[PDB]
């Protein structure tokens, strides 16, 4: 509920960069162009009627079969007019995306974590390095294609007296059950 | 027979204690030590009268090799000046005081080095 | 320092030379960090950089370039902070089937 | 449209600051040197000891130093100025050395005066010009920028040209009419009490008003 | 009467607030004056400010205005003018109006239902 | 006693630092050596060149006057004017 600010928004957001939007009972949504985006968050941010001064996270979709496979969310919330507001994007592989870190300082380890976990660059990050996962680590977990177990495992090399990186040889694959139901649609 | 400055303009340059590299311009027939003080990598305060007895290796450059044949060599009294005023009582046997290295031409395109500054106020 | 992406190859050749000049900076810091020096031949690591370098010269996106120069300097500084005659068908035919 | 200000000053009942200090940069006089009350020094001017600044003329050192050496004169309704940098790329700092006399309509910026020089009235040196040791340049001489006058030389001209050398008796002189017009500036100076009497009239006027 | 703590820690309570407040309202006006009429973030910036602004005008007090008005805490007031009068300045910065033709906006609505008992922002009285 | 590095010594070590590089050969290697044209080598090559020169002098060279070492003379002129080498 609450759907008074997103009216509002849409009301008073130049309508350049609003690509959709959404109302829905799950959450009201801005879908807009990478470009634009950091414009967008600091209208909201700034904007006396629209304040969404926190924000609550970012996190990223991917979807294999879109040419931009990569879903950038940001879900912000205005605790002045009680509402919660969701902005997204669509990235790819390589291109860059703007950082709202300047904006949000709290941005700065979710667009890391988002970094790590997909591969999204930000233009304006202070720093973008790994936050999550192993040092070292060569691929991004959460994307569609990474295999559930990794490429790597880890054990003690007794000779090198030292915990050695060695490739997947894990015995008890994991198993697979197709439970989908051929009349769910 | 315009009798500008440019003809007695002499551009040379410096690399500082820390390396960076400095274009110094300086007239002819003044000393490298007013032309350093006038690009602004020596204290002026430090080295005001430009005078063998005033001097204390305050304005203390080194040269290298092929540009210590292109001016004349080290007085006595210079000798002894960078001796005594040194970290150790040696002779660096590429440093000359900027008092006496008058610039001109002919030292046109040298390039000098500005060691560590030293201390001066009391 | 992240920057954004480059808009010309003059400027994603830049970068490339910027990366490069790290590595070469950076590579004295790796001989005491993994102490290899009896065969390690620290010009033979430059030249291996090089020629990493020189492999991946059939990219030509600005932005794939600008990709594999942040994730070069992502693994530089992961070593920085120390992470670690039968013909080719016979061999790999008495090892196993899989090949 | 141009719109005038109701809060304008017409009348300050109080002329213009001989010292205008501009930012931390406050004009320094030598107690021994005489500026003249009509004079203007803005900004980082420095008059050492026995300068004779002649009334009428301004000093306005605000882009760059501008520093009147020891006897030195400087005469009435001259401007002297200083701009950063200059087309010699030597500093750009107007420097006047010790005896140094300067005349009445000069028209100084970016110069490097060297000591013991004459220079006459209507005489402009712009930027990047010097007039070295011991030289003279007669009235309504002007330099271009970046030209220099040689040492034992007399000028002329408004474009500066050699006219002939100084001879040592005439060398000589240029110290002695330095002090002479050192000693007119001192003869000036006694007529000036240390605080004026202005203050009497201003509280009259309040008194008057109110 | 003066305000002995606002309850928020980053705020500080000022004591002339209904002149910061004028001339924060009256420098608002002017800026925005520079943005195209057309454009619907003009006119809600107008609308506010100038209600704003007449309601503490006509009211002395700043009990009295925070009453009037309903937001509350003339210190949050200041702070969203300064935010409004720094978002019209980066709105004049880069120029996003004007929509740029052959533009399609995709609309979304769906109606379903949510039970009584998640979490939704109930709407203020 | 002695601030900068003797000019044939520098020299010396300079042309036997270009001598290690398997593109180049000994035969088109000159004091006076564009490393583009002389030499046949490329940008990477000449800014390894001028990285393995900086190592081997153990001080860092600036940027532009690494550009400006497209030659051995430029190298050798370069290494010997500077008091870090
Ligand atoms: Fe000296």
């Amino acid at each position: 509920d609450n759907q008074f600010i997103f009216k509002y928004s849409w009301e008073t957001l130049p309508k350049k960069w609003v690509k959709k939007m959404e109302r829905s009972e799950h959450g009201n949504r801005f879908d807009t162009k990478t470009d634009y985006l950091f414009q967008l968050l600091c209208f909201l941010k700034l904007h006396t009627y629209t304040r969404v001064q926190v924000l609550i996270d970012i996190c990223g979709v991917d979807y294999p079969s879109r040419k931009r496979r990569f879903e950038v969310v940001y879900n912000l919330l205005s605790t002045r007019y009680n509402s919660r507001i969701r902005v997204q994007t669509s990235a790819d592989e390589v291109t860059r995306i703007s950082s709202v870190v300047s904006l949000f300082p709290s941005a700065g380890w979710w667009e890391r974590e988002v970094w790590d976990m997909f591969g999204v660059s930000f233009i304006n990050h202070p720093d973008l390095r790994r936050i999550l996962t192993d040092y070292g680590f060569e691929g991004h977990p959460l994307r569609k294609d990474f295999p559930l177990s990794g490429y790597v495992e880890v054990r003690y090399d007794d000779p090198e007296k030292r915990v050695v990186s060695e490739p997947i040889e894990m015995t008890q694959e994991f198993r697979y059950f197709d439970f989908a139901s051929p009349w769910e649609q | 027979s315009s009798k500008k400055v440019s003809d007695r303009i002499v551009r040379l340059s410096a690399i500082d204690f820390e390396g960076k590299k400095h274009e110094v311009v300086g007239l002819a027939g003044h000393t490298l030590l007013k032309a350093l003080i006038n690009t602004g990598l020596i204290d002026p305060d430090s080295h005001r009268l430009e005078e063998i007895d005033a001097c204390s290796a305050h304005c203390e450059v080194n040269i290298a090799q092929e540009w210590l044949d292109k001016l004349p060599p080290r007085s006595y009294d210079e000798e002894y000046v960078l001796v005594r005023n040194s970290r150790a009582r040696v002779l660096n046997k590429h440093s000359r005081l900027g008092c006496q290295v008058l610039l001109d031409h002919n030292l046109q395109g040298m390039v000098v080095a500005l060691p560590e500054p030293k201390p001066w106020d009391t | 320092k992240v920057l954004p992406n480059s808009a010309s190859v003059e400027e994603a050749r830049q970068r490339v030379f910027d990366f490069f000049r790290a590595t070469c900076r950076s590579l004295p810091s790796v001989m005491e960090i993994y102490n290899l020096y009896d065969v390690t031949s620290v010009a033979q690591l430059r030249s291996t950089v090089a020629s990493e370098i020189r492999k991946n010269i059939g990219v030509s996106d600005p932005k794939v370039i600008d990709m594999l120069l942040f994730k070069g300097m992502e693994e530089l500084m992961n070593v920085v902070n120390h992470s670690k005659a039968i013909s080719p068908f016979l061999k790999n035919f008495y090892s196993s089937n899989y090949f | 449209s141009i719109t005038p200000s109701p809060d304008r000053v017409k009348w300050d009942y109080r002329g213009q600051r001989k010292i205008i200090p501009l930012g931390q940069w406050l004009p320094k006089v030598a107690v021994d040197a005489y500026v003249a009350p009509n004079v203007v020094l803005a900004g980082q001017v420095t008059v050492w000891d026995g300068a004779s600044v002649w009334p009428g003329c301004v000093l306005r050192g605000d882009l760059n130093k501008i520093s009147i050496g020891f006897c030195s004169n400087v005469q009435e309704r001259s401007v002297l100025h200083a701009a950063w940098t200059s087309p010699t790329g030597l500093p750009a700092d107007t420097s006047i050395e010790r005896y140094v006399t300067i005349g009445a309509y000069s028209l100084l910026r970016s110069c490097t005066i060297e000591p013991e020089c004459i220079i006459g009235q209507h005489s402009i040196l712009m930027e990047g010009s010097l007039v070295e040791t011991q030289s003279i340049l007669e009235a309504g001489s002007v330099v271009p920028p970046g030209r220099r006058i040689p040492s034992g030389e007399l000028w002329a001209g408004n474009p500066a040209r050699f006219v002939r050398t100084l001879t040592h008796e005439e060398i000589l002189e240029i110290p002695k009419l330095a002090v002479a017009i050192n000693d007119l500036s001192r003869d000036h100076y006694s007529e000036f009490l240390p605080y004026s009497t202005v203050y009497l009239e201003v509280e009259k006027f309040k008194k008057s008003l109110g | 009467k003066v305000k002995a703590s606002t309850g928020i820690v980053g705020l500080e309570v000022v004591p002339n607030a209904r002149e910061v407040l004028i001339g924060l309202y009256s420098k608002t006006l002017k800026e925005i004056q520079k943005v195209p009429e057309d454009e619907g973030y003009r006119k809600a910036v107008e609308s506010f400010t100038k209600h704003r602004l007449s309601v503490c005008k006509e009211e002395e007090d700043w009990e009295a205005i925070e009453k009037r008005l309903g937001c509350g805490q003339v210190e949050e007031l200041i702070e969203e003018a300064q935010d409004e009068l720094k978002l019209i300045s980066y709105m004049i910065e880069w120029d996003p109006w004007g929509v740029p033709d052959d533009y399609e906006c995709e609309v979304i609505e769906n109606d379903a239902p949510v039970p009584k008992h998640v979490p939704l922002h109930r709407p203020p009285p | 006693r002695g601030s900068f590095l003797d000019k044939s010594e520098v020299a010396d070590r300079v042309i036997s630092c270009v001598k290690n590089f398997q593109k180049v050969d000994p035969a088109k290697v000159t004091p006076n050596a564009h490393f583009q044209n002389d030499l046949g080598l490329d940008s990477l090559d000449a800014v390894e060149i001028v990285m393995a020169l900086e190592e081997e002098f153990g001080f860092e060279i600036p940027d532009n006057e690494a550009d400006k070492i497209n030659s051995i003379k430029h190298a050798v002129d370069f290494i010997a004017s500077h008091p870090q080498a």
